[PDB]
RNA sequence: AAGGAACUUUGCAAUCUCACCCCGUAACUUCGGAAGAAGGGGUCCCCACGCUUCGCGUGGGGCGCAGUGAAUAGGCCCAG
RNA sequence: AUUCCUUGUCGGGUAAGUUCCGACCUGCACGAAAGGCGUAACGAUCUGGGCGCUGUCUCAACGAGGGACUCGGUGAAAUU
RNA sequence: GAUGUCGGCUCGUCGCAUCCUGGGGCUGAAGAAGGUCCCAAGGGUUGGGCUGUUCGCCCAUUAAAGCGGCACGCGAGCUGGGUUCAGAACGUCGUGAGACAGUUCGGUCUCUAUCCGCUACGGGCGCAGGAGAAUUGAGGGGAGUUGCUCCUAGUACGAGAGGACCGGAGUGAACGGACCGCUGGUCUCCCUGCUGUCGUACCAACGGCACAUGCAGGGUAGCUAUGUCCGGAACGGAUAACCGCUGAAAGCAUCUAAGCGGGAAGCCAGCCCCAAGAUGAGUUCUCCCACUGAGGUAAGACUCCCGGAAGACCACCGGGUUAAGAGGCCAGGCGUGCACGCAUAGCAAUGUGUUCAGCGGACUGGUGCUCAUCAGUCGAGGUCUUGACC
């Protein structure tokens, strides 16, 4: 409707920026992160999640994984963006040898 | 039939109606080559130019 | 009261402290002042405010003439606003204070001949127990002999979209001025480089 | 809405047996007439199609000869016509519209290289 | 999400093993006990939402048998919850606990990891039988 | 997506099932049948050895999410 | 499938059953070749329940193709 | 010479004898919970088992699960379960053919809208000059629900147990509007994998058909609720039941005759959207102007072209060589996930290296390589009267 002269994406870069943050190599094979688990009042927890990452959605602040973990013979996948500030580190545990960018198959 | 009219309709309604059914007259240019009239953003189906000559006479 | 003009750039992810807040970034390009509506000079008090600049080689004579009574620059887009007032132009920044709320309208995405379904949400029919009325067609219209007539201002298909839209009490998250850029928790209607219009809270709680 | 990116006139196989047969026809005579349509619709994939054939290698024949299954044209494109728009940023295709025609009254075009 | 006539896995020795849903509430615990619901609507039972349901098939010897009307908490949906730091979590099945009208487990433990907007929603001592809460 | 007959006069419709080999198979019965009950497993490629020929068996190895890799292809049960 | 009173009374199944199954009995108006009662097998038959599965539903979305829409050519009908 | 029958589904709207929220009087009203009456239709009034059911009973909830009207609303909107077609059967009356206070299985619901009415959208003309754009608002529509918890306060109250009105804060449900950043869906050829067969001579690499994608896996833009963002309100004016002040006729009493105040989810206004054909056709800024004997022209626009988060066609927006509009091309993002070829290892199927490979729709920019060439059509010289002003 308005048609000005400017690059958009730039634009959204410039305000993206400062909410993105770079992880460690990982495709495939498993992981672990290390999270920061402060929403229980005043304590401050940490939990570990390690997994098998299965998704390497997105860019930018968008951009996020999903790693697959049994815990107590139950599925359990969680999704973590890779600037989520209840995030700290995030570690490979090992590299993985597989065809395809998904694994959407490793749940049956 | 369910589409059915109910009473014939009168010479006026039913040209009334078709007051809007008047062909446009195709706007014509005049050829700065052969000098005959043809169609805008064409080829002069005469001589055959369009800057130059495009189109075998 | 207060208000500007901009493009919806784009929505994209923004934390702050330590929650994920959607956000929707604009741009409210220094808008200059064209005219001073003057109740005593017109009938009501207003000012005219242009955005998105334009070639003078494409701007009509009159306008042309139009804009050099405040002698700034040819504008493409004019709009007024209320008890706005100041002096210069206008640029978001002493305007917009983050953490303000803010009533952000734009023309909404328009969707044609939509159906009812889509329309007005509607409902229509049984895909299985035998039919010719599936998906939509809608019910009757009416009654009986009783105002054998459907109702002014009725459901039924039309032109989806293309409206203007005004969405009330967004949260200024982040201002950068100079970038002339703004955030606003949430989305906004319109497509992006739409034009909106971001004014000032009008009734809010 | 309806904010998409193609054309289609038939199906899926369709479009494509299409663009194909055109873009063989277009690089083999160098010229063709055709519904001003069919030829916008064609020139972006045979600009693309030189844009390919214009690398030389094996492997860009090989593509090539994916859509062009006529030998002598896959050789014309690839040898001959690439080399020659060597030097040119992008795309010498262009269409001239002809007028209309009397079988179904559809305005035909030439589009060429 | 979760709705009425939907079959779920027990997370807990209460002794069934099954249950399918008659009605989701409106969790309203808190002060007392569990409050009346914040209406008669709400058409999915979220996580750490507190539903009514029937007994399907249970154990032989238990606290609770098949056939029983009870009320459980919902511990883990297959739909995904996102959390306010943009994080997401789901589990492959869905479970529930089921409970009394003071809120509390009638087991006495909790089998596999509960979801933890269970500790936001004060179920204190579920999260407390729990193994992990992710 | 999540759920899975809540739809509805009625699972109407449309799915699931689906070939061929192997294992296995209830009540009842006119002992023929119920039965292809139900249920479970296999299924491709290469190499070597063996045998009754188009193949098949055994062992080892390889690739993919998947191997009657596409088409042709029973849903089953209880009770009246 | 004879049922009126009646959704009869009890039990089974269901969270909840007017129909379904099993019994009882006051069989309006069952009954032994207009055959009585029962019966394996059979059934595009009729009824009820279950498992699996599913857009049948909560509740709709997206995608495709053939029409609908536009241009050129041909050009009806019931009705009035 | 035809007003199609029950129930459901769909879609609504209206009455008030009000099911729930709102405001009141009274009480055998301590409080809390109720009872009853008066005022009040803004909004709301859940999902299931059985039955053709409308009813009704039951499960589980809810603030509530209101009663009626509209041809017991709605079949040129759907269904066809029920009921008055033809078949068959039971009970049953009749000697019979046949019949019904019966029950039971089965049994064709008609592609095209003329007019009015309704939703969307254009063409003409008008609005005393011809034009570009910004607008006031007469009027008109939408919206309108509500629980729970906490604080006040465990205070008032009450023997106790129990346990507030008022006010002030939080969080839900359902509903609606927008939006696509997230979570997901789809993505009919964007990438990959696989089979049978046919072809490009064969090998290798590919194409076609197996769907109107052969099958499978995944997936950008777009579109999309199950995702997300926001909303219902505060204030104010005039009222209803009702509650009061000053105060006569009854030199007492009295909300009342004069006069005035307070007071409901209702009314009006406020909020979102439309709106000058509001033919009383409104206001403001700016431009071209005082030709010619209907026509050249100015301002300005149209046609035509190229496109578009605009769209049935029209219409709307952008661009049209003093050009960055689209395509192409370049770079990048993103998707797929390691190309062909060659080399190496193995008897082989394969594996490994080259190879963060190759391929590529929609995304973000840049660039004059292509096409928007050339040119035509349309479009003012502004009636009269009265008044005022120099
Ligand atoms: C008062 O208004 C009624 C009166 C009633 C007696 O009759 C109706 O109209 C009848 C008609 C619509 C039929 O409705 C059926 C089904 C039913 C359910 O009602 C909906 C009833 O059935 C019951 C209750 O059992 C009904 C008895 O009979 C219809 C289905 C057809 O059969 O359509 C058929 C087909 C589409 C055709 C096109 O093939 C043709 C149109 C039709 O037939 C023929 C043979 O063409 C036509 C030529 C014709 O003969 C007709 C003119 O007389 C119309 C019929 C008489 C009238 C509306
Ligand atoms: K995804
Ligand atoms: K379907
Ligand atoms: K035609
Ligand atoms: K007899
Ligand atoms: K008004
Ligand atoms: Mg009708
Ligand atoms: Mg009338
Ligand atoms: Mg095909
Ligand atoms: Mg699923
Ligand atoms: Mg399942
Ligand atoms: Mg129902
Ligand atoms: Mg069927
Ligand atoms: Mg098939
Ligand atoms: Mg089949
Ligand atoms: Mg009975
Ligand atoms: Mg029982
Ligand atoms: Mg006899
Ligand atoms: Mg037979
Ligand atoms: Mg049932
Ligand atoms: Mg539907
Ligand atoms: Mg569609
Ligand atoms: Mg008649
Ligand atoms: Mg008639
Ligand atoms: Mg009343
Ligand atoms: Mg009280
Ligand atoms: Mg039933
Ligand atoms: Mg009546
Ligand atoms: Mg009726
Ligand atoms: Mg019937
Ligand atoms: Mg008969
Ligand atoms: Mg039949
Ligand atoms: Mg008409
Ligand atoms: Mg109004
Ligand atoms: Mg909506
Ligand atoms: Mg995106
Ligand atoms: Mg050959
Ligand atoms: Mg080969
Ligand atoms: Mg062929
Ligand atoms: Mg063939
Ligand atoms: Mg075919
Ligand atoms: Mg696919
Ligand atoms: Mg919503
Ligand atoms: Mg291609
Ligand atoms: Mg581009
Ligand atoms: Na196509
Ligand atoms: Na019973
Ligand atoms: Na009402
Ligand atoms: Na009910
Ligand atoms: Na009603
Ligand atoms: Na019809
Ligand atoms: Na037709
Ligand atoms: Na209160």
């Amino acid at each position: 409707q308005t048609h000005i002269k400017i690059n958009r994406g730039e634009l959204l870069r410039g305000i993206e920026q400062d909410h993105t943050r770079q992880l460690p190599d990982f495709r495939p094979g498993d992981t672990v992160r290390v999270d920061t688990k402060v929403r229980e009042g005043n304590r401050t927890r940490s939990q570990a999640f390690e997994g098998v990452v299965i998704a390497i959605n997105g860019s930018g602040s968008r951009k996020s994984f999903t790693v697959r973990k049994i815990s107590f013979g139950e599925g359990v996948e969680r999704v973590f963006p890779f600037a989520s500030p209840l995030v700290n580190q995030v570690t490979i545990v090992e590299r993985g040898k597989v065809r395809r960018a998904k694994l959407y198959y490793l749940r049956e | 039939k369910h589409p059915v009219p109910k009473k014939k309709t009168s010479k006026s309604k039913r040209d009334m109606r078709r007051s809007h059914h008047a062909l446009t007259a195709p706007n014509l240019t005049e050829c700065p080559q052969c000098h005959g009239k043809k169609l805008s953003h064409h080829i002069c189906p005469n001589c055959g130019y369009y800057d130059g000559r495009q189109v075998l006479a | 009261m207060k208000g500007i003009l901009g493009t919806k750039i784009g929505m994209t992810q923004i934390w702050k402290n330590d929650r994920a807040i959607p956000v929707t970034v604009v741009l409210a390009g220094p808008c200059p002042i064209v005219q001073r509506k003057t109740a005593q000079t017109d009938g009501y008090e207003a000012v005219q405010i242009g955005y998105a600049p334009k070639a003078e080689r494409k701007v009509n004579k009159p306008m042309q003439g139009h804009f050099a009574k405040a002698g700034v620059a040819p504008t493409r887009i004019l709009r007024e606003f209320r008890g706005f007032a100041p002096d210069g132009d206008s640029v978001n920044v002493d305007i917009f204070a983050e953490g303000e709320k803010i009533d952000a309208t734009g023309t909404s995405k328009g969707k044609g001949t939509q159906g009812v379904m889509k329309r007005w949400n509607f409902a229509g029919g049984p895909a299985s127990h035998g039919s010719k009325k599936w998906h939509r067609r809608p019910g009757s219209i009416g009654q009986r002999k009783t105002p054998g007539r459907v109702y002014k201002g009725k459901r039924m298909a039309g032109h989806m979209g293309m409206e203007r839209v005004t969405v009330q009490n967004l949260e200024v998250v982040e201002i950068r001025a100079g970038e002339n850029l703004i955030l606003v928790k949430g989305a906004i209607p319109g497509a992006n480089g739409g034009l909106v219009v971001l004014r000032s809270a009008a009734k809010a709680s | 809405h309806g904010k998409a990116g193609r054309k289609l006139n038939r199906n899926s196989s369709a479009r494509v047996a299409l663009a194909r047969a055109q873009a063989t026809a277009l690089l083999r005579e160098g010229r063709i007439q055709t519904t001003l349509t069919k030829a916008k619709e064609l020139r972006p994939f045979v600009e693309q199609l030189i844009t390919t054939a214009k690398g030389g290698d094996l492997h860009s024949r090989r593509l090539v000869a994916q859509d062009i299954h006529d030998k002598d044209v896959v050789r014309k494109v690839m040898d001959e016509v690439a080399p020659k728009y060597a030097e040119r940023p992008g795309g010498y295709t262009r269409i001239l519209r002809v007028g209309t025609r009397r079988g179904d009254g559809v305005t035909m075009a030439l589009i060429e290289l | 999400m979760i709705m009425p006539q939907s079959r779920l896995d027990v997370a807990d020795n209460s002794g069934a093993r099954e249950i399918m849903c008659i009605r989701v509430l409106n969790s309203g615990i808190g002060g007392k006990g569990l409050t009346t619901g914040g209406g008669g609507n709400k058409r999915y039972a979220h996580v750490g939402d507190i539903i009514v349901a029937s007994v399907k098939d249970a154990a032989p010897r238990g606290a609770v048998k098949a056939g029983d009307v009870v009320k459980a908490v919902v511990v883990r949906t297959s739909h995904a919850i996102k959390r306010a730091d943009g994080s997401t979590i789901r589990f492959d099945r869905n479970a529930a606990v089921i409970i009394n009208n003071q809120g509390e487990p009638r087991g006495t433990r909790v089998f596999g990891p509960v979801a933890r907007e269970l500790r936001d929603r004060r179920f204190m001592k579920i999260v407390s039988l729990a193994p992990e809460v992710l």
